[PDB]
């Protein structure tokens, strides 16, 4: 998943 | 260079209202998420609020929800924090921290990379958070030797092969500065004598060889789950 | 767990220009492994570029890049670098970063390029080497039949009883993947239908039975002497 | 003998 | 804690007279020798005069000898510079620098450790140790290396010690001591600043360069009178 | 015969407006592009603006774009620089330089070959080719050798030619052209001045140094806009 | 190509 | 020897 402000997958 | 200037603090009676501002310059403000982080007079770091670059996602700490409001004006490059129903517990120096994205092979890693000098607020007279137990409370090393600061998280800060553990250094009067991100990766212009390690729940920061300027207070931080949480801090003194 | 290498920094450069490549390593202790730069020309021919030891105690460059290229590493940042200068049109290639993986045996450790990154593309807008003669030039085999690729080295690649011959598989859009190391040993999770044999100067790669997914280009490589050299390649196709 | 990028005996 | 406030400057016609003053506080003024150092509008540092703590030894630069007079009042904690027969070449910001003694095992090393904000003077319409500083300027990316070298016209070594010092100056601020005695680090100077060399060849290396390193750097020899400075190297960040 | 006379400087409050003029004589003004180059009180040369002979192409430095306007009146042989929103950073001596074309076998090379005495202005209370000049200053005895080096942030080569130039400036005088195209000697320049190099590394050699060689020397690249200068090297004679 | 103010090929 | 303003031996 995408974690707003923490991690954004590519 | 990137700069952040907080303002708007001062003395306020309990239950009062107040608004902080931060003027951002030196970077494309509209493309970065922004944080409010406060430091109590006890040198304890507490994450307050977060807003995305486009204002699509907003997080508040559980102790400030409802009473606080974070907002941003991307046209004016300004970040705001509306406070109401203020309590004595809100007494702290309030920093604005930029959420800087670091690109990896599998995605982008976001960390609080830039901090302002902060503005001071003074207020007159469940537990599902990831708790970071830092060790030790303080430590005194001679010049040139090794300094080791440990952290044990209440649960795993690992997420799909990545450890969301960060380390910050703060000298008196200054804001925290990013040392290590993602448990073991070195921040912007961090000398090689700072080395992060660990995985899951056990993490360590090593300073070798310690220099005189390394005298500061060090905090661990997990960025896997909201709220962002900090260790209690370790004050490093040299000889 | 997942070893990854990400090259970056390419693009177009005029002749005589300069450019710097970077490779971000993750999933392994970068400081404990030697690293390679290998480039692939637009004609699908592999050319070893440079090597650096884990501790930066030993540095090798190909004769085509001496003086103009500089390999370096920052173990604190888990990054490998390739400084290029005085670029020429012959330098136009996709540059891969390959990890030198050590495989421990009873009598010692054998080092082979075991993990490769996706690579970054560089485009320049205009004697004593062990030459590996690969045969055949291409191959078209039906499903289930046998495919045989041979290699003759210009001189012996044996060193103290071991044959320093390796085989790689490369599918389009992907980096080479290790098939056979040490002439006859199987790589990580390589099916037994891939079988290497030979010694001294004559080596063979047998694929039997050939399956649909085996359609790729195969290269032999000797790792006895510097420079590392590659065969010209054999494109395996499946008859319809 | 030792071959740095290639072989390490023992 | 330590403070120095120069005053008395302003505009003066050629051939005129003027007196600068410096009020010292925060340290035992009577126990330190004092310097006057001026900086031309071309950013060139020129040592002007020196007086010992007890006023037993006085040095003047050859460009100001006879017309300038340095004096001190230890009871008033004040340093003075009487200037007369002023020339257009005297146009500069005049700094007052304290001669701070650093005690080693074999003796005390004296260097200009504290500087005031300076007062500005504006004039209306051979055997010196020459320090060749290099490069003229340098523009470095963040985190990479910056190297400033110095080649003295003759040896600044005296009894096993190299009397080479390095100063850092940011706009609006006086020079600040970085390295003393060729390789020694000042008070709270980050370890990324490293001085080296001996005899006539010296180097100031900065690695890794941070944003705060943006300034102008000067080498200075303190073995022979007059104290002389390098031309300066302005460091900028990409 | 060729003359350039700048005028219009003086003291001005910040944010004001001002226009400089340069009267040209001794040459066919309408056939030459013209430059404005200013020298800060730190004696650093900064290119300001350029206009072609027919005024079909105009370039400005990023520090003056929008606020400055260059124009020319070929009937009056006059060049203008209108300034507005003046800042203290604009305090400099402003020179007018002619763009002189030097015909070679393969084309025409343009260099700032003639400079005026300059007018003084005083304001009260990224991809540029950076030229790293070495050393900061030089003190040589008469008859010895003086070597000044330059390293460019990128190649100044264009079609087999190195667009590197060297200028000499004595106190009270404008810069005078020494070397053009890396290795060619200017008008009536003694053979004892010799330039060499290619790509990014260039050198100026003075041998044997004479008394009149006491001056400040600057390298300049003429490959890309903006024209950029080295920090300068002040050469003195040891006595 | 031609570089205005700098170079003009023949 | 002692160098005033610069060095003081022992």
């Amino acid at each position: 998943m995408s974690l707003p402000g923490r991690w954004k997958p590519k | 260079e990137v700069k952040l200037v907080e303002s708007g603090g001062g003395l306020v009676k309990p239950g009062g209202s107040l608004k902080l501002s931060c003027a951002a310059s030196g970077f494309t403000f509209s493309r970065f998420g922004m944080h409010w982080v406060r430091q109590t007079p006890e040198k304890r770091l507490e994450w307050v609020a977060y807003i995305s670059s486009g204002s699509s996602t907003i997080y508040y700490a559980d102790t400030v929800k409802g009473r606080f409001t974070i907002s941003r004006d991307n046209a004016k490059n300004t970040l705001y924090l509306q406070m109401s129903s203020l309590r004595s517990e809100d007494t702290a120096i309030y920093y604005c921290a930029r959420s800087g994205g670091i690109e990896r092979y599998d995605g982008t890693y976001y960390v609080m990379d830039y901090w302002g000098q902060g503005t001071t607020l003074t207020v007159s007279s469940g537990g599902s958070d990831i708790v970071l137990t830092q060790s030790p409370a303080s430590l005194t090393v001679s010049l040139g030797q090794r300094a080791t600061i440990s952290c044990r998280a209440s649960e795993s800060v690992d997420y799909y092969g990545k450890s969301f553990m960060n380390w910050y250094q703060q000298k008196p009067g200054q804001p925290p500065k990013l040392l290590i991100y993602a448990a073991s990766n070195q921040g912007s212009g961090i000398p090689a004598r700072f080395s992060g390690s660990g995985s899951g729940t056990d993490f360590t920061l090593n300073i070798h060889p310690v220099e005189e300027e390394d005298a500061a207070t060090y905090y661990c931080q997990q960025s896997k789950e909201v709220p962002w949480t900090f260790g209690a801090g370790t004050k490093l003194e040299i000889k």
